DNA sequence: TCTCGTCCGCGCCACTCGTGTCCAGCGTCG
DNA sequence: CGACGCTGGACACGAGTGGCT
DNA sequence: TGCGGACGAGAC
């Protein structure tokens, strides 16, 4: 098998051996499913590559695909006798067919037609011949038919893929990506092999089948969301958005809406309302870009009021909120009322919150809120400790790499760009058994599955709470030897695994992985993978992007590398500040 | 075996030509009448009949009706090859599909004889009955091209609203709105110069002016134009070709 | 509303020819005096300005000024329906939003109307060259194939400066030439815009070039006594 | 140092504008006595002669011969804005100078001049001999034209066929197969109108339609052009020159 | 001029194709 | 005859789609 | 989300 068919047919048996997701859907579907496993090698293929293609007719010569066959006709034939291939003949839509011209026939076709500009814009063509076939002939009906026999004879032989079968399809990939087709699992999915964890799935996502369709077209719209921000197209954007929230409006009180509320917060991301919820961040997304920044705040406000449909992204939207009615609002008052909110608010952490303490420091110190006494009572203190900075000077090459170089002068010969990589390597490597521990409820439930579900969630640190504060404690006591005993024993059971904290290539050999272990020792690795373990999802990100060791030394500069064009992130003045807490040596460099 | 001479070969030159942009192949009907075209545009939204009576034709013969499918703009090419003085016989092939077009100088110095591929099209009669029109109007053909041309720089569509007072034409569009109406003259003389309208009742349709650009291209055989309208059934323009026979243009009103 | 009856709008037509051509935006000033419309070209080298007077059209009404800013490229194909022999008037309401104009023929049996949408300091020319336009026009064309530039001299001469090859044509005096010579001359003009200049030339029988150093060069036409079209040159 | 005064500079105007488009960076090798020229055509395919007798100018006197480098396309550009009426004379100095052309209007009302440099050239000389041509055919130039321009869109060749009796100018092609046929003249007139047949023996080749258009551009400088066809010999395309010159175009059938 | 803050584009790349512009052979009409 | 206008091939884009093991 | 460019806006 090509690859292509073989990340299909791992989606489709992971998803079939679901018991609860072969309930969602109705029989015929299944139909659908049984008939696709009857069909010859090719035409699985064919289909693999028709689906992952545009669902727009496609002409019989411009399919030219070598590794199945070279003439794809009985191919073709085959699939439309299945069901999932529609022939020229069901095309009886006339722009379905002036689309699946090309530009030359296209030209060829509105000279016979005898259209206003026989050359010009596909688009423009099109909507002429979409006018002209609305006209009267002299018959006296309709026009349109002489065009559509016209454009289907200068078409050729084309085929398209059946929407019903794609629907199919298209929700047995979102079942099967709930847990996590994308390109990076569109290949090598067959050959990724996963890590090893007992599957328990107590609670349902989903009710009925119709609400799996619904978390479908709400994910669709998402996505035709997310690919006009894309392209750019921000009005169409807004447009869609705008519908999306009349749907979601419409839906307020749907009884299978009161169950999705009791569903656990790391399960409660494959809903209908949460995709609702994204969907409204990306319509404050287009709002924002747009010129409108009123109706955005009311949004902001609208999310910022219900606690049951994506916290763990409510600093964002603090912050947005706060940046919003603060830089680009007049007001200062409410925007004092929301950061002192959100500093209040136990799920904004580690960034956002520093953003709302910084802004409000700014509002506290600008003489535009000096009469204002109330912000600077109940402002909670953080001070963040300044981080050393030591400006680099030199020059194709990148900017890091130059201060890898730079740190290879002054010792620390060995050093790994980890973008933060590295660490979260780290604490895969040495928390791996807790990570992927057996006995938390619902958070394995495919065998196909990089990360439990519980991380990236809070529950990751509640879940575990024994075994996780146990191991970190170990962890932060321990000599050289047991350390780089407990990376190497991982990096040898799971070796070659797929998660999204370990990251196989970064580590060049696992002897640089000893060495950077025993540099960084242990109560460093003990504050990082405790920091990684609780709000996985607030310090992923931001730790510093160079880690630098002497090996005879034995010292380590956690070095921040920052351009002259580049600034210190939120997350990475928090990262910083947490590793001068723990005894790390860290610095910001920047290279001019 | 068909054979038709015309001493005025300019007549079916310029038929050639104003046929070549409407349709690009069309059956010849063979009759001892004459020769129908009846055959429409690509686009269905116009129909063109050429009856082109034997009386004309010198010299006329037809042993039996033939088809007489022919590439108008291969026909029309080989009739630009013609000098407009020179007589034309259209000898048919006996069975076979090569119309034989022959081309002799007056001064019959010079003979040029061609023969045409001669294909076979899908025969289709629209067969549209002769509906009696109101509002029949009666003005210059070359006034009437000038219209279209001037409304085709102006609009896309052009409206017709016919009085007994006169018939308008008037297009709008995107740079900007117009107007032409034309009345009966009466003029004493009457060169062909004569706008006669005879009323039956207030008919105004709305129809394409691409093709009424395509119908002023017969303005050589005839300087008078006939436009017969009536609701809800297609504008006739019509030319009488030389008094040989005639060439009508239909268009179906615009729908909006 | 505002009414400029044109007997023979001809010349109209013609200058709306020349103008489509040079200038893309320009607004029709109408004063109680009669039609001005000088405007900037759509290229920063030139800018054209037409005069129009009320006694010349047959009918002049004008209370209130409006500008008019019409797109020339649409205006020339409606004045374009109009005959040469058709009798041309311009109608504008002082609040109309688009001008209106009337086409009758000399027969009178065809009436036509179509509305369409609305949007340099003297300097004492001492030398003064007069040629036949057409004859302008002829030097234009040639030493634009030549060419790109024309240095223009006194005793009347054109070189033509081109790559390929070198040009020259003398003019005399004797349909008539005149040049007054009152200071030698040497002023070069892109061919270009002297080329978008002839396409005007079908409006005057003579053309007017008038040389100052450092001075803008004008293409005076001379519309029928009627009024005047000028070209402001910028040399190089 | 070579001048020449043609009287209608018309005359050059045409030979240069019709010779324009067949030869791209061709050569001049004028001989002291008149204007010579040849080169084959931008393909290599056919061929072009051109002769102008030194009597036919108002003025010739030349010194010795000169490559005279030539853009074609330059002189024609040249040879416009010159009047069809306008008296043009041509002086060049040695040591490959400019060639500079002098326009006068008979009017005299005014006078301009143009030079244009010549530009490095290369004298192959081929010097294909003269022989002589089985049928000699004399037509009118625009008649000749006419046919061409007709079977160029009904033939990409044409079948010379000419005969005692007359000539049949015969083309195949996708919309059909046409012949045009002249005939003996046999008219009172003895006009420039007449077709007139010398041959000795009948023959048949067909030739490139394309070329001959290319050749027909000449039709302006000549009334009447003879066509000279001998078997595998290029035909002949030779348009009388005011009886200034000989025009020949040579295409290998 | 410097700094601090905010916004905006971001799969991969190579192959085919829509698109706009350019030059030019052909056609016009005076 | 020619000054001038026009719509059809040719070519470098900029974008889309698809293959990515 | 998480980055690299750019900009403007204030301080100077």
């Amino acid at each position: 098998h090509p690859y292509y068919l073989r990340s299909f047919l791992v989606v489709l048996k992971t998803v079939l051996e679901n018991e609860d997701d072969m309930l969602l859907f109705d029989e015929q579907e299944k139909g659908i499913v049984t008939k696709f496993y009857q069909l010859s090698a090719t035409g699985q293929k064919l289909y693999v590559r028709l689906f992952q293609r545009k669902l727009s007719w496609i002409k019989m010569t411009k399919l030219e695909y070598e590794e199945i066959a070279l003439d794809l006709t009985p191919v073709i034939e085959e699939l439309t006798n299945a069901g999932f291939l529609q022939t020229e003949s069901e095309l009886q839509e006339l722009s379905e067919v002036l689309e699946l011209l090309s530009a030359p026939e296209l030209k060829s076709l509105a000279k016979t037609f005898h259209l206003v500009n026989p050359n010009g814009q596909k688009q423009q063509l099109v909507d002429a011949f979409l006018k002209l076939a609305k006209q009267r002939s002299v018959c006296t009906p309709g026009i349109g038919a002489v065009i559509l026999k016209r454009a289907k004879a200068l078409a050729g032989q084309s085929v398209r893929i059946c929407k019903g079968p794609r629907a199919v399809f298209s929700r047995i990939l979102l079942l099967f990506s709930l847990t996590d087709l994308s390109t990076v699992l569109l290949v090598n999915l067959g050959r990724m092999e996963f890590p090893s964890y007992t599957i328990n799935r107590k609670t349902h996502i989903f009710q009925d089948r119709d609400d799996l369709i619904r978390y479908a077209a709400a994910t669709h719209m998402l996505s035709d969301i997310s690919s006009a921000m894309a392209n750019g197209n921000w009005e169409e954007a807004k447009e869609l958005a705008q519908c999306a929230k009349r749907d979601w409006n419409r839906l307020k009180n749907h009884p299978s809406l009161r169950c999705h509320e009791d569903l656990p917060l790391f399960l409660r991301c494959f809903t209908v309302g949460w995709i609702y919820t994204r969907i409204l961040s990306r319509f404050v997304e287009i709002l924002q870009r747009l010129h409108m920044y009123e109706e955005a705040v009311r949004e902001l406000e609208s999310l910022l009021s219900q606690r049951i449909y994506c916290p763990d992204s409510r600093g964002r939207w603090w912050d947005r909120l706060a940046l919003n009615l603060h830089q680009h609002l007049k007001r200062l008052e409410p925007t004092i009322k929301c950061i002192t909110e959100g500093l209040a608010d136990p799920e904004v952490r580690t960034g956002h919150r520093l953003s709302l303490y910084q802004r409000a420091v700014r509002l506290r110190e600008s003489p535009s809120c000096k009469k204002f006494k109330h912000l600077f009572q109940q402002l909670p203190e953080m001070a963040v400790q300044d981080v050393k900075h030591v400006t680099i000077t030199g020059r194709l090459c990148s900017v890091e790499e130059l201060a890898l170089a730079h740190y290879r002068r002054s010792g620390f010969d060995q050093g790994i760009h980890g973008e933060g990589s590295t660490f979260s390597t780290l604490y895969g490597l040495l928390l791996w058994d807790i990570i992927f521990m057996d006995g938390i409820p619902d958070v394995f439930r495919n065998a196909c599955q990089a990360f439990p579900l519980d991380l990236c969630t809070d529950s990751f640190f509640t879940s575990r709470r024994p075994a996780l504060e146990a191991r970190l404690q170990l962890i932060h006591d321990a000599p050289e030897e047991s350390l780089r005993a407990w990376v190497a024993a991982t990096w040898h059971e799971q070796e070659g695994r797929v998660a999204s904290l370990v990251s196989w290539d970064r580590f060049t050999s696992l002897q640089q992985a000893q060495d950077l272990v025993s540099c960084l020792g242990g109560p460093v690795l003990s504050g990082v993978c405790r920091h990684l373990a609780a709000d996985f999802r607030h310090c992923r990100g931001g730790l510093p992007d160079l880690v630098v060791w002497n090996s005879q030394s034995r010292h380590f500069k956690l070095v921040e590398v920052k351009g002259p064009n580049d600034r210190l992130s939120h997350k990475q003045m928090i990262w910083l500040a947490e590793l001068q807490k723990l005894g790390a040596e860290v610095e910001v460099c920047h290279v001019v | 075996m068909f054979e038709a001479r015309l001493v005025q070969g300019s007549i079916l030159k310029k038929v050639l030509e104003a046929l070549k942009d409407l349709i690009n192949e069309a059956c010849w009907d063979i009759s001892s009448s004459g020769v129908n075209l009846q055959s429409m545009d690509s686009s269905h939204v116009s129909l063109v009949q050429l009856t082109l009576r034997s009386e004309g034709f010198d010299t006329y013969r037809c042993d039996r009706n033939l088809a007489m499918g022919v590439n108008l703009t291969s026909m029309s090419k080989i009739l630009k090859c013609a000098g407009n003085e020179d007589i034309i016989t259209l000898r048919a092939e006996d069975n076979a599909d090569t119309l034989a077009l022959v081309f002799e100088a007056p001064n019959q110095e010079k003979v040029s004889d061609y023969e045409m591929k001669l294909m076979d099209l899908d025969v289709e009669q629209l067969g549209i009955p002769e509906q009696e029109y109101s509002c029949v109007v009666k003005m210059p053909s070359g006034e009437f091209a000038r219209i279209c041309r001037d409304l085709s720089h102006i609009g896309d569509a052009v409206v017709i609203s016919c009085a007994k007072d006169g018939v308008k034409f008037s297009a709008s569009g995107e740079l900007g709105n117009g107007n032409i109406k034309l009345s009966q003259t009466s003029n004493v003389d009457k060169e062909e110069e004569a706008v006669t309208i005879e009323m039956n009742e207030p008919v105004q349709l709305t129809f394409a002016l691409r093709y009424l650009n395509f119908f002023t291209k017969a303005t050589p055989l005839s300087s008078t134009v006939t436009l017969s309208m009536s609701a809800d059934v297609p504008l006739v323009v019509e030319y009488k070709i030389a008094d040989m026979g005639h060439l009508k243009y239909y268009l179906a009103p615009k729908i909006e």
